[PDB]
């Protein structure tokens, strides 16, 4: 039944170009839709793109459930998604929650449409709600949040501490300039709110300009704010940046090392063969060679095995490091020199 | 419990034989090369470094007591054993060749006998175009 | 007594998730007292701000005063912190000095204002300190003034260069338009200061928009000026964040090697045999089995000995590096050969 | 014939002071061309620009085509180069056809000008293009892209994910603030359009102030926005900077090592030695000391040879890392042990 | 005569507190001094400012000229300073050119000015100027410096690539807006340089907003520009601070290794041992217990001993490699295995 | 390709030496010292894990196999010889001097027969002032 | 300190044994031997790079009056000893337990004797339910 | 420069002893004990290591040549040289004392002859405080 798995790994784990041409076409796809639906705000083209936002969408709702009918049917070539409950639990991520969703309410909007403003108040957003569509296995999202978990303490540090910066300066500013007058005669920071809103749109480097200090306090204030805060707001750029690189970095060079597949084969092996262990009529207990106590011991030692093979796997699974020099060389020159006293021995 | 850790203490006093409490790589080794085993050094030190939390290099009886109470019936040896099935599966459908389990059995890592190996392979439904789910296995040597 | 290390470690150092849900709930009041405070200053809802921040406040008084009561009851399981002045010492340290001034400073306003006008004005401030009271530990504080000193160089560097060009070219955009007018009449650059506050705000990338140059000399300047100098001020983002994280990880990655236990061992147990040492009718001499000149010898070899723990130990604090790989092989591979010319000799 | 290569060498792969002064001096040539055009456009200068363009065009045409042509027959010392075919093969690659476009398009705009505005609206952007001619090998070009693409996948995650956020957030605002009037009377937010455009300009921290939220709820949203997702925006600058060092390092960095000289002499010898082996009656097979078999066996291990001989020299071709160290001293203590062990059987 | 050198390292090489509070207030008299220089500008405040600039500028020139001739006086400690012509090559590098003009022109200054518009018209450029007083030694420009010229490979390819996508972008606005007229009338998109400065505040991420782009061509172009090309504006800042970064931390780690002092021990010693051996009746010679040709080979060996130690000590002058342990361990593995193989003979 | 496995067949059983189906280090050792070789053990040891897939340390039938097959002439081999002489190449033409690469041969890496040498540079046109065009030689060894 | 020097001169009269002035490895391990304790080479190594300030490899006279001269009750020492007492605190309140003392002294690091511990224990005030406040003992041994 | 080359294919001769033109690390060893010098392998193996730019490992008699004709008052050596000495200066005043100085040639690095460092300090004016100023020392051993 190879056609199954064909074409799921066409679908959901793409290489190649073909599978590349689909999956980019389809993205322009949608694309196309949205900046239709962009225009569809623009007094000059809602005549056309109300229009055209008919046919279209009657075209990808029938594309995109014929395309997850499929989808779901070839999703049994794996092996927790056989049988209606393996399916049910195919339907339970969320990336298929999304699409069942997309193309269910474009069900729903096109045929109460047709016989209806809030229907395209609606439309506008689930064009935008599809493009989550894209990524088939949501590595972007993972990679994210694992990055931003690692440095956790950090983001939330930097958080905490522009977070205080803004507060007070923005306090003091409003004390500063609560009376300053702007040219046209308006009151910029008439309340803290505005003072807060300036303090963000300042610290962070963007400066509108819409709001101002006047006063001499001020904008003293505002200098030593914007020249000894505003590095707090960025610092999640380099942080993430540095995380990003690092995590895809061990991530693509983790594709080389092999003494994975032996500790691999080790572990699986000593692990069943634990498990032979305790029915006494297994046959592994003719690998020995009547058992007055030998269970025990035979069941310690298995045991033990396990577990040593367990760590030194877990132990492979991850990149190199000076740790690693430093115990084997500790570990191989001790070996040595027992050696060099027994042959010292020996020559008695 | 009590039962058990007499079971234990009986078992401790296998590796023991003596009034030591302690047990020694050497210790160790010596029962092993009872059963024509034939460890390496290194192998008896690493055994031992994964059962003792105090560092000094062996295994008191609390220790060994550590060892037997934990579980293999595990939510993360569940995990582990998973994904170590899983550098062997071609296209990561979650199945995996009769011969070619057959042969990764009998030649990497501590080679099985054949007739384990025969075990084995019977213990799971092989039919069904050769292919076999190996959470299967999973569910199984996890049951305990 | 437990009860008392118990109520600690649930209010001081946290952990698990009950501590973190009072924490968060905690901040959840703090801010929302806040953001009452927030409202208060906006003429539209200075009605029910200045109403409601009356009962809030007793309210927020009698806990948090109640809770540093508890606290510094409950302090008496650290060893330092038991007796009268051990408290005292308690309340010596910042964050205690903050939490007493906020209470008893609530106290005071809120019995002179029901019996006053400049009580809010206090208010609002007391309100903003609060926050502090959030890090239980000073972890975020402690964790940028190691950094900054860290890099205490580069960033008084990067500051007197960035204050350098500022000055300098910014005189000399004074120059070049001191005469030039805007478009709406008045003159922007009047004087040196409105020449360094638009330097300031374009050198860190802000650009209000308020202050422009118009003739061409001044553009000129400003396009060297905004190319060559504002990485400057761009810097301490980059560096602050590479030491947030190595900081961080580093303090996390030595949680995990345990030759410090030894090494900690050992130290204080020749520590504890040096000072055996003096008192002659110490029990510790009879490890050596009359004492002509033997108290020096001895008294020698063990304050080596401690010297030598003690540096070993301070070594092993800190992660491994090549240096650590290069000696040891050096001294392994050598006692090694000299192990081998002595066989080579026994063989005589 | 080494005037050939003399002046090739002084024009593709220049070293030195005079080739320098030489390429710098053409660098001010084109850039103050350039700078007369861009006096073209002003209505107060262009009557000068024009007709300096005139003698200047056509002395610069002259220039470039002499030393297109001095080029083009100089390159002739190369070996892939010689040949009527080769030459072809040299004016094939991308900075030659640039040369080419440039000269011959200021022959044919210089001509038909004389005996014509559209002339100089090409002028210009051939003045433009010339820019190109100073990167003699594409070195930056090269660069750029090869970092582009180590880095593939987190510039394409951060531009999804800064682009959803973008999406999501301006229709939001654009759903606060459709309504909302300008001080001026005008409504910014008119259109999802114009909500991008405050989007893209905000999220890279330009701000313009063109377009200002006024609603409590957009400015609600523009925080949130403009603190948490500017930080996508701004990671390619660090990764591309890392990225740009790390590869100038290293590609400097190998301009030491000299195991690459033994290794590539290996790789060249045992490849001849290969193919000297289908030969029947070649020479080489005199370097053992008839032939009943021993072709296979030389055949199979010459063939071996050569791919270790390859893959030893791809592997010297790259930095050092711990794989190695560990790799190396285990194979080393093995094939000591392994000694030793003889030995010990030596003692009996 | 330790006074002289007291006084020196108390003016040029400070350490300790009294010598950091004597610069610190140096540098708090000349802000102090240029701030008033600041008032002076502000027509409100240039009564008092020129008034009081009369008496700070003698104080200042007295101060700073005693100090420049203590100063000068008392570097003769050095050794390349004793002479007059030390001296005369003393006052030859630049931070002592700095101050010497600085107090001639101050003479000159307030002595044409008592008996003047002009004068101040420079004051304040002197004051300016004499904020490089503060650094003793250059050490942040010569850090500066060492880490462009490091770099300067990136920063040009960076620079390189933003100017043309800049040149090239603001062409493509320029004829896209030439005719676009501002909301107020007047047009902004006059010339391409309009459009240059246009671009130079956009890419680098200021935004005054005095130039905006009104087409959707423009809005276009605009909009793929400032997201893929002010990232190259943005690199310096991540590529200086990595440099400084580990600039200053070598510079410090290497306070610590020791081996240093043997090898220019060493080569102190076999350099004058070579220099001993031309001289034919050195007493050296008598390191060897006649000379038939003993001359030639013990110059050779002396030569090459020095080279040895010249290249030994350049080495130790940097921090360690993985390069150091590879090659470290092939040697002693292949030494020992070398002394196995004689002892494996010795059996016999 | 029956011919061509036939022939491999031939060639393996040379080095199989027996009914293992496997090649040992010691198991070409033998073989090589059986020439006048002399390698040393990670010599061998070097070529065995260039062949070996399942990284157990010995070169089963179908690897062998596996490394006939593929092709000298290969898009990359071909630039891996043309980027190794550049490593000898002053001034990066596309040239080299007769006396140059003779010295090169005979003296650094593993040492060639001068006649043999004397057979490499007469493959090439080597007249015209003494410099050889070496993508001859990289075309002609690449031809198979 | 002319008695000081006195016995300093004194003190390394016992390690010099001769008219040299300087310590060898082999000069300090021949009287450590003397008393029972065989050191291994590298423990002596280190033993003497931490007194020498020249890096030649031995203890000048000078450095064995600078090694003297310096004070065990410091500002660093202090907290030396007891952040070491920490590694060995559950929660950290400044308290360990009796017994977990008793055994962290006897097993690990150099252990000691058993009376030592008996002595060490009751040195500090150890009842109020067996813990004690290890801050007593810094005091206590950095009082000199 | 006949003369030059003269003198030096005469002291290559002494190193080659044979017909070979190239030196091996034995082939200096010799010569070395001869001298009564005991060199280490590494150390002639570094000496060989700088002479040789070929790799091979052996001494041409241009390398030679090549070693022989590049000059010791350079303008890089000079500056080695004046940063080597103040790795002992105090103050870094250009001065060092003369005790000091003493004590660092005949203790530190290759030990010298105490004659010899007798000859060292006359060199220079050595009076004035004791002090000397060490770039004598250098323009005079870099005067050749
Ligand atoms: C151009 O050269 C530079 C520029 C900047 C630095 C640098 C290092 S640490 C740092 N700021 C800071 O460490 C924090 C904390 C100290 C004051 C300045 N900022 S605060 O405004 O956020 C701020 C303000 C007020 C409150 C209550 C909390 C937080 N600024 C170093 C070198
Ligand atoms: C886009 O590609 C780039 C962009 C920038 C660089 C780069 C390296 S170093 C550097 N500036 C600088 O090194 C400093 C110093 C030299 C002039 C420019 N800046 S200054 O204005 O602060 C400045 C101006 C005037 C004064 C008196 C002090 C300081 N700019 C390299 C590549
Ligand atoms: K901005
Ligand atoms: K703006
Ligand atoms: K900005
Ligand atoms: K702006």
């Amino acid at each position: 039944t190879h056609v199954q798995g064909r074409v799921y790994n066409f679908l959901e784990r793409p290489t190649g170009w073909k599978c590349f041409v689909y999956h980019f076409a389809v993205f322009l796809i949608v694309l196309v839709c949205l900046i239709f639906s962009v225009l569809s705000t623009i007094e000059q083209y809602a005549a056309l793109a109300t229009g055209t936002l008919f046919w279209m969408e009657i075209v990808l709702v029938v594309f995109f459930g014929t395309e997850y009918v499929v989808r779901l049917w070839s999703a049994g070539c794996r092996s927790k998604y056989v049988g209606l409950w393996g399916r049910l639990r195919f339907a339970r991520k969320p990336i298929s929650i999304i699409d069942l969703i997309v193309v269910v309410a474009s069900m729903v909007v096109l045929c109460v449409g047709s016989k209806a403003t809030s229907a395209i108040r609606g439309i506008r957003f689930l064009q935008i709600l599809r493009m989550l569509h894209v990524d088939r296995q949501g590595g972007t999202w993972r990679l994210l949040g694992s990055v931003v978990f690692i440095h956790r303490q950090e983001l939330i540090t930097t958080l905490y501490i522009g977070f205080l910066g803004l507060i007070f300066s923005s306090y003091f500013v409003y004390l500063a300039e609560k009376d300053a007058v702007n040219e046209s005669g308006r009151v910029e920071f008439g309340s803290y709110a505005d003072a807060l809103w300036w303090g963000v749109v300042t610290v962070t480097t963007i400066g509108y300009g819409d709001k101002v200090p006047q006063t001499w306090v001020g904008k003293t204030i505002a200098s030593c704010f914007s020249v000894f805060a505003i590095s707090f707001f960025a610092l999640p750029a380099g942080i993430l940046g540095s995380g990003f690189a690092l995590k895809v970095q061990q991530k693509q060079r983790q594709k080389h090392f092999n003494r994975q597949i032996p500790a691999a084969a080790s572990l699986i092996q000593t692990a069943w063969r634990c498990y032979a262990a305790e029915n006494p009529d297994s046959s592994t207990w003719k690998i020995y060679i009547l058992r007055e106590h030998h269970r025990a011991t035979i069941k310690v030692i298995r045991r033990m095995q396990y577990f040593v093979a367990k760590k030194k796997f877990q132990q492979a699974r991850k990149p190199y490091d000076v740790r690693d020099v430093i115990e084997q060389y500790s570990q191989g020159h001790l070996n040595l020199m027992v050696r060099i006293k027994e042959l010292q021995r020996r020559l008695d | 419990t009590e039962e058990q850790i007499a079971e234990f203490k009986e078992a401790f006093s296998l590796f023991d034989k003596d009034g030591d409490g302690t047990i020694t790589t050497k210790e160790l080794g010596t029962v092993m090369r009872s059963l024509g085993q034939n460890p390496t050094e290194a192998e008896l030190q690493d055994m031992i470094n994964e059962v003792d939390a105090d560092g000094n290099g062996t295994i008191d009886f609390p220790e060994f007591l550590t060892m037997m109470a934990r579980k293999m019936k595990d939510t993360d040896s569940e995990e582990e054993i998973r994904e170590a099935f899983r550098v062997f599966d071609k296209d990561g459908n979650g199945y995996i060749s009769a011969a070619e389990l057959r042969h990764v059995m009998t030649n990497l890592g501590e080679k099985l006998t054949d007739e384990e190996v025969d075990e084995m392979i019977r213990e799971a439904d092989i039919d069904g175009d050769g292919q076999v789910n190996y959470e299967e296995f999973v569910q199984m040597m996890t049951a305990k």
